[PDB]
């Protein structure tokens, strides 16, 4: 069984530089050709760049030539993506993937991805507040997670026991750099005494776990 | 480089996306499927072969210098965003296109709406969010216009959609409204008003500042 | 945009054709009738041990650059 | 007898083999010292593309003769 896993992702400073690895088994790096794609939030992908670990050649996508650096460790069986003179544009999500003569140019195994972010953000955890029920029949109800960075974040309600009802948003990226993002759920309006309705929000960049409980005013 | 674009088919229907991304290219052209926070999978090599374990009902074709990715009969399991890639001989550049989502067609239904005023505890960190949300809707196309003091606002708002239910199929929408503790304090009517195709006319929902 | 590939027949003769790997069978045979005056319903084309099927495509059967097929005629 | 094998980088493969051995055998031989599997390559002598299903003595190669290996690494 193919599989190849990306490793290496985080947080870098516009102007900084990072290196990541794509470790491969089952296969061997040299019987074809390692591409690196990458996919930035809410949009397509791009590819970035391809090697042949047997013969030393590489090939690079404009929007990356002179910055990035793609390369192989034949005995370590992994391929590298050495990132320079990073820039936002370049946050996104970092797929390996091989192709193999067989498949005339196609890529036919890819990794999970790693998400790569490249900011002037400093690491923050959420600020979390109530989204208050008022006063058809129906309940909805929320939390705000608010000015956080960098993603992802984890949502879930009274600790993974409610599910039905619930719609977590994307984030989105706010003019000041921060993260923000709610999640909603609806309930029966015949409810909203003998349950209490707990969010709870796991932010791992920050080490930040918050439980917000949301009642009506 | 771009948000996909969109294509909405039912449970059965014929699917014929065509590729855009380059000009002369090749003849070995890809197509890829992939499913929101999953990696792609091949699908289609060399312009019309079926990569290994793909169903039948999956073809590729080509005329002229245009390649078509074709899915004869939609299953449940079709409905995703799918990529062509093309390879050019000469620039040893990869290219992939834009990506077409395929979406699940159902009835229309219109968007249960709800405003949430901001929590006393944020007011007292010097911002105000007012949250809109449009509830399990169908289609995804809405229109959130925030009203302050019958003054209509724009540029200070953000909206944030769901991917597509996979059970019901509707959609959700937030719209979030941040303003300045201060600027808050300042006026009095807030409203979101929610324009939609199953709503005959627009549905406004408000609260005046500090009297639930 | 096209690699070439090579054509035996028993009798010993080689036939040099382009052809795209998008190309089908049928494709070939036409080429080969071209080329050789040869009728597509008379041929049949093998490649590594196997017989080609009409409406596949040389990329469905692995057929690679300067790859060879084998020519076998009907009677 | 030893046979040569000239890569497109210009490394020179030195195999021991035989004259009964096949084409496939001599790429099997190829796969234990660069860890090519045999359907990715390609055998040249002297402008001849070498069938697996032959020997070496079918085209009447000889000791210390050099073939050329191309490799197929990319399916174009």
């Amino acid at each position: 069984e193919v599989q190849l896993v990306e490793s290496g992702g985080g947080l870098v400073q516009p102007g900084g530089s990072l290196r990541l690895s794509c470790a491969a088994s089952g296969f061997n790096v040299k019987t074809g050709l390692i591409h690196w794609v990458r996919q930035a939030p809410g949009k397509g992908l791009e590819w970035v760049a391809y090697i042949s670990p047997y013969y030393g050649s590489t090939s690079y996508a404009d929007s990356v030539k002179g910055r990035f650096t793609i390369s192989a460790d034949t005995s370590k069986n992994t391929a590298y993506l050495q990132m320079n003179s990073l820039r936002a544009e370049d946050t996104a999500v970092y797929y390996c993937a091989r192709e193999y003569y067989r498949w005339y140019t196609a890529i036919d195994y890819w990794g999970q991805g790693t998400l790569v972010t490249v900011s002037s953000a400093s690491t923050k955890g959420p600020s979390v507040f109530p989204l208050a029920p008022s006063s058809g029949g129906t309940a909805a109800l929320g939390c705000l997670v608010k000015d956080y960075f960098p993603e992802p974040v984890t949502v879930s309600w009274n600790s993974g026991a409610l599910t039905s009802g619930v719609h977590t948003f994307p984030a989105v990226l706010q003019s000041s750099g921060l993260y923000s993002l709610s999640s909603v759920v609806t309930v029966p309006s015949s409810s909203l005494g003998t349950q209490t309705y707990i969010c709870n929000v796991n932010h791992k960049p920050s080490n930040t776990k918050v439980d917000k409980k949301v009642e009506p005013k | 480089t771009q948000s996909p674009s969109s294509l909405s088919a039912s449970v059965g229907d014929r699917v014929t996306i065509t590729c855009r991304a380059s000009q002369s290219v090749s003849s070995a052209v890809a197509w890829y499927q992939q499913k929101p926070g999953k990696a792609p999978k091949l699908l289609i090599y060399s312009a019309s072969s079926l990569y290994s374990g793909v169903p039948s009902r999956f073809s590729g074709s080509r005329s002229g210098t245009d390649f078509t990715l074709t899915i004869s009969s939609l299953q449940p399991e079709d409905f995703a965003t799918y990529y062509c890639q093309q390879y050019s001989s000469y620039s040893s550049l990869f290219t992939f296109g834009q990506g077409t989502k395929v979406e699940i067609k159902r009835t229309v239904a219109a968007p249960s709406v709800f405003i949430f005023p901001p929590s006393d505890e944020q007011l007292k960190s010097g911002t105000a969010s007012v949250v809109c949300l449009l509830n399990n809707f169908y289609p995804r196309e809405a229109k959130v216009q925030w009203k302050v003091d019958n003054a209509l606002q724009s540029g200070n708002s953000q909206e944030s959609v769901t991917e597509q239910d996979s059970k019901d199929s509707t959609y959700s929408l937030s719209s979030t409204l941040t303003l300045s503790k201060a600027d808050y304090e300042k006026h009095k009517v807030y409203a979101c008003e929610v324009t939609h195709q199953g709503l005959s006319s627009p549905v406004t929902k408000s609260f005046n500042r500090g009297e639930c | 945009s096209h690699m070439q590939i090579f054509v035996k027949t028993l009798t010993g003769k080689t036939i040099t054709l382009e052809v795209e790997p998008s190309d089908t069978i049928e494709n070939v045979k036409a080429k080969i009738q071209d080329k050789e005056g040869i009728p597509p319903d008379q041929q049949r084309l093998i490649f590594a041990g196997k017989q080609l099927e009409d409406g596949r495509t040389l990329s469905d059967y692995n057929i690679q650059k300067e790859s060879t097929l084998h020519l076998v005629l009907r009677l």
